[PDB]
RNA sequence: AAGGUAAGUAU
């Protein structure tokens, strides 16, 4: 298929989240705040 | 009369004028000469009806002709008054009330004619109601229409053409009165002579339009 | 003047005789062919065509 | 003119290749071109001095199938950069072109 | 929500783009976690499916593959470049930079038109060609 | 091409392109300058042309901006008398102000614009900075230059005269802009671009010379359209007549060709039933 | 002056609407006179399928040809 | 002055192989082929070719055959 | 009245010289 | 459901008569009667009658 | 500031 595997898919919204902390991980630091 | 309605008018009809510049280039024209956007479509223009006043200058209304004896130039608007400017769509319609006077007094006429005519053992003249040609609220102009049989047995047309928004998906300006149904109200047949010839005739019109780029002279009767 | 096909009776037979789906060959007049002038060889032709589209 | 032409001659199914680049029409490209097993030709029209091809080129097979196959199987697509067109080859020799010269008179 | 193909690394992305045989390879290049770019991103989800046949699309990171952020000067959100056939394409849409498209599209129906007329230019040889619909204004008004 | 535009304007760059395609330029350049080769070759005993040729031209010095190369050298015998420079409108001539051997013909492609389109202003323009340059480079001090707007398609000249030779140059400049190949295929594009489609002839629908000249016209035909439309209609004094179709001959006719043409179709083919004579 | 078209308030007073609207004229009103006539001559004048192939004829808005108001 | 000259004769003309006036497109033809160095192909020749002797047998002039065959019956 | 046939030069697809040949 | 590729656009490898029965059979005959040339001079009609 | 790099082809 076009879209990736599912592995891939949750990798990639892993990576998302821990980048973008504004609605994911502990604390809302900034958007492209490494840690939250 | 209202001041608002002529300045957002000419507003929109600036803001369309400009839609077009840039859709002919990304940049803005310094001059953006007024040639194009008034040349009837005939002539090969956009043929833009305006009821704005833009005086079109003097040095674009200058033209040549490359005569055998010689290049011989001209200026349509040479006169020495004010500058040559586009007439506006008011000039050319008539007052409401002026429109409601001549109605009602054409219609006293037309009737008549008829009651003069009756005893005629014929039909109405014809002819002689030619003096009151394109005249009247009622399209008396298609009073003598052949489908008028056809049409009498239509009555109140008015709320279905106002209920055409609601049947046709598409808007219908022309909601006030139904074409060929009350006629041609508005006469709009010099406007296009009066805006040809005060842009500096046909030939000063031509002359910035590669007319000359052609050698027949097909100034008639071109395809 | 073609209605001098229709008034003479054999054009009128090869009216009949055209009824045929496939295309049939007309001959040129005799008289065309007997006149020396070419020209002058329709003119004679119609002039007697003519005459028969009106009588 | 053409003698190798004639030595060309034994694979009856001959296709017209066009729209070949100068330089990425190759023997390596026909040799990729060469799905049939059947003996191939790589010989394409080039200048005489450069060795610019013109874009036209010949491939003999003798066997009609495979011609068959070949044109629609490489119908648009081609390793290099310009794609392939294929067409039938409408190839005349002189003696044909007599014999035709002869018969134009019905 | 970003669940379209994405270059790991560098190297991938190059392989990647140069692994292509008649079709365009639409390479996003930005960060998912902008939101502007989270635009561009679920714009190219909508076209995916519909266009999978010769319009490929392969996002990365610039984070992830700085490598190439030199290469064409990205150092914008949302830049798309057509690598289409081992060829950087030129797309002129009345814009300064004709071969980067830097934002979100409004309208998908646009983005499958240019991406179709990508498809045509490449697939007839020239490196350069143009827009159906200028962007040299946005058509506020 | 020699075509100035300000603003880059895609619609009328790729419309110019297409207009100019497969360096048109060029090829109307070498148009003009070998139809005036050919009409002083032509006319080169009054003139007392001794040679007339060309120099080895840059194949871009057609649309160059300046004419750093002599188009046309033109060599007498003996001497040559030039007057003082001036335009083609002029009438009054001094041959004594110069006496040269060798004479220069320039032709100036240029394209006007709705506000440069003043072809004499612009040739005497160009012949005062051409020939005053250090860059531009003329064997001969004495000549004439022509320049010709595509797009005013007009033609102009300015500078010396041979004696006798502006009335001549004159007409050949008309006569040459008026069928020039190269010209007619450039009015042509435009045509066909812009679709103005020339103006449609009137035919001869008078036929009372046509019918003098009949056999003079190679090939010629008529054929009767009621014949193939005829209906044959019965008669009755009760029953309703019957209409019936006879036959699809069109009873067409060719008197030129010393043969008639029998369009025989079948009487229901040539007419169904419930069809109009539409 | 070309560069935009100037609003109308600044001449308003410079003339009045419709100062040069002219009505319309009827079309072809010389034939449809002689129409009339002719029917008029053919009215006070009233008042006062063969086997050949070709015999049967050729058969080959809003505007009253006649030119009588009905 | 003093050039008492006469008005001139020449006219513009163009003259191909057979010296036919040959019409603009073919003045405008030869124009290319010669500034390109080459001219058509062998089909294109073969097509010019064939068309020249349409036209010069279409001058020169199959009805008289026709007639003397729907002489006999 | 006589006519020459016309020349023209070749300036396409000519390595022989940069300039056009006269 | 994904849209065709567009292909560079092939003719007819050799027009038929059962192709030329189609192309009799749908076509643009009746559009091209109506002819969509325009005069220069101007016509009768307002400049909106549309 | 700009919204104005034709592409192609081997050197």
């Amino acid at each position: 298929e076009v879209y990736a595997p599912g592995l891939d898919i949750e990798s990639s919204l892993k990576q998302l989240a821990e980048r973008r902390t504004d609605i994911f991980g502990v604390e809302e630091t900034a958007i492209g705040k490494k840690i939250g | 009369n209202t001041q608002e309605l002529l300045d957002l008018l000419v507003k929109c009809e600036n803001k369309i004028q400009t839609r077009i510049k840039i859709g002919l280039n990304s940049k803005m024209p310094s001059r953006f000469p007024p040639v194009v956007f008034y040349t009837p479509k005939e002539l090969g223009g956009l043929g833009m009806l305006s009821m704005g006043h833009v005086l079109i200058p003097q040095s674009d209304l200058r033209w040549s002709k490359q005569t055998d004896v010689g290049i011989t130039h001209f200026r349509s608007g040479m006169s020495h008054e004010e500058d040559q400017l586009i007439p506006n769509l008011y000039r050319y319609i008539q007052p409401w009330e002026s429109e409601f006077i001549d109605s009602q007094r054409v219609w006293a006429e037309y009737a008549l004619k008829r009651q003069e005519a009756i005893a005629q053992n014929r039909r109405l003249t014809l002819e002689d109601l030619e003096d009151s040609w394109d005249r009247g609220i009622p399209r008396i102009n298609t009073l003598f229409q052949k489908d008028r049989h056809t049409l009498a047995y239509d009555k109140g047309w008015r709320v279905r053409t106002d209920f055409k928004q609601y049947q046709v998906l598409k808007q219908n300006p022309f909601w006030w009165t139904h074409q060929r149904h009350d006629g041609k109200l508005w006469n709009l047949n010099n406007y296009r002579t009066d805006m040809i010839q005060a842009l500096g005739g046909v030939e000063g019109i031509l002359e910035h339009t590669l007319f000359k780029g052609t050698y027949f002279p097909t100034w008639e009767g071109l395809f | 003047p073609f209605q001098a096909c229709l008034k003479v009776e054999k054009f009128g037979d090869l009216i009949l005789k055209a009824t045929e789906p496939q295309m049939v060959l007309f001959n040129l007049y005799d008289d065309w062919l007997k006149t020396i002038s070419s020209y002058t060889a329709f003119s004679r032709l119609i002039l007697i065509l003519r005459a028969l589209h009106v009588n | 003119e053409d003698p190798s032409l004639l030595e060309w001659d034994a694979d009856d199914f001959r296709i017209f290749c066009g729209d070949l680049g100068n330089e990425v029409n190759d023997d390596i490209l026909a040799r990729a071109f060469s799905r049939f097993p059947s003996f191939l030709k790589a010989k394409v029209i080039r200048d005489k001095r450069t060795g610019k091809t013109k874009g036209y080129g010949f491939v003999s097979f003798k066997d009609p199938s495979d011609y068959v196959r070949a044109m629609r199987e490489m119908n648009g697509k081609y390793v290099g950069s310009r794609p392939i067109k294929l067409r039938k080859s409408m190839w005349k020799d002189r003696n044909l072109d007599v014999v035709r010269k002869k018969q134009k008179e019905k | 929500s970003y669940m379209l193909p994405h270059l790991h690394n560098g190297w991938q992305v190059d392989q990647a783009i140069l692994s292509e045989e008649d079709r365009v390879v639409v390479i996003r290049f930005g960060h998912d976690w902008d939101p502007t770019c989270m635009k561009m991103d679920e714009v190219l989800y909508s076209i995916a499916e519909k266009v999978k046949n010769f319009a490929v699309i392969y996002l990365v990171d610039i984070t992830e593959v700085p490598d190439f952020n030199k290469m064409y000067e990205l150092y914008d959100p949302c830049t798309v470049m057509f690598f289409f056939r081992n060829k950087h394409i030129m797309i002129d849409l009345g814009t300064g930079n004709n071969n980067k498209i830097n934002w979100a599209m409004e309208d998908k129906q646009e983005m499958v038109d240019i991406i179709e007329t990508v498809y045509r230019g490449a697939r007839k040889g020239r490196g350069l060609v143009v827009s159906p619909k200028d962007y040299s204004t946005k058509y506020r008004y | 091409t020699g075509i100035f535009m300000h603003g880059k304007i895609p619609t009328l760059k790729i419309s110019l392109i297409q207009i100019f395609r497969a360096h048109l330029w060029q090829k109307i350049h070498e148009s003009i300058v070998m139809d005036l080769c050919q009409v002083f070759d032509q006319e080169l005993d009054a003139l007392e042309i001794e040679t007339v040729q060309k120099e080895t031209i840059h194949p871009r010095k057609s649309y160059k901006m300046n004419s750093s190369c002599a188009d046309i050298l033109l060599f007498a015998s003996y001497k040559w008398n030039v007057s003082r420079p001036s335009l083609l409108a002029d009438s009054k001539d001094v041959m004594d102000s110069t006496t040269t051997q060798k004479y220069w013909i320039d032709i100036q492609l240029r394209w006007g614009d709705y506000d440069s389109h003043d072809i004499e202003r612009y040739a005497r323009a160009k012949f005062l900075d051409y020939t005053t340059d250090n860059m531009s480079i003329y064997p001969s001090p004495t000549g004439v230059l022509i320049a010709i707007d595509l797009a005013y398609n007009l033609h102009s000249a300015y500078g010396n005269w041979f004696p006798g030779s502006k009335p001549l140059i004159q007409q050949a400049m008309a006569k040459i802009m008026k069928a020039n190949p190269a010209l007619y295929v450039l009015r042509e594009r435009i045509r066909k671009g812009l679709q103005l489609y020339s103006s449609e002839p009137t035919e001869p629908y008078l036929s009372s010379q046509n019918y003098g000249e009949l056999f003079s016209n190679q090939i010629i035909w008529f054929v009767d359209d009621t014949n193939v439309y005829r209906v044959t209609i019965h008669k009755t004094f009760e029953g309703n007549l019957t209409t019936k179709p006879i036959n699809g001959a069109i009873f067409i006719f060719n008197p030129r060709t010393g043969q008639l043409f029998l369009k025989i179709i079948h009487t229901s083919v040539w007419a169904g039933q419930k069809r109009l004579g539409q | 002056p070309t560069g935009e078209v100037l609003s109308l308030v600044g001449k308003l007073e410079g003339t009045r609407m419709g100062d040069k609207a002219q009505r319309t004229k009827p079309q072809m009103q010389e034939e449809r006179r002689a129409k009339r006539r002719k029917r008029d001559e053919d009215r006070h004048d009233i008042n006062k399928i063969d086997e050949t192939y070709g015999v049967n004829v050729q058969f080959e808005g809003d505007e009253d040809v006649y030119g009588e108001v009905r | 002055k003093e050039k008492d000259g006469y008005k001139p004769d020449v006219k513009i003309e163009y003259v191909d192989e057979t010296g036919r006036k040959l019409t603009p497109k073919e003045a405008f033809r030869q124009l290319s082929h010669r500034f390109h160095g080459k001219g058509s192909g062998k089909m294109k020749t073969e097509r010019r070719m064939k068309k020249l002797d349409e036209e010069a047998l279409l001058k020169k002039m199959l009805g008289t055959v026709a007639l003397l065959q729907e002489k006999q019956k | 009245n006589v006519s020459q046939k016309r020349k023209y030069r070749q300036y396409m697809n000519r390595k022989g010289g940069f300039n056009r040949p006269l | 459901k994904p849209l065709p590729a567009p292909l560079d656009g092939q003719r007819k490898k050799r027009g038929g008569r059962r192709y030329r029965k189609m192309k009799e059979r749908l076509g643009l005959t009746e559009i091209r009667k109506q002819a969509n040339r325009m005069s220069f001079g101007e016509i009768e009609e307002d400049a909106y009658q549309e």
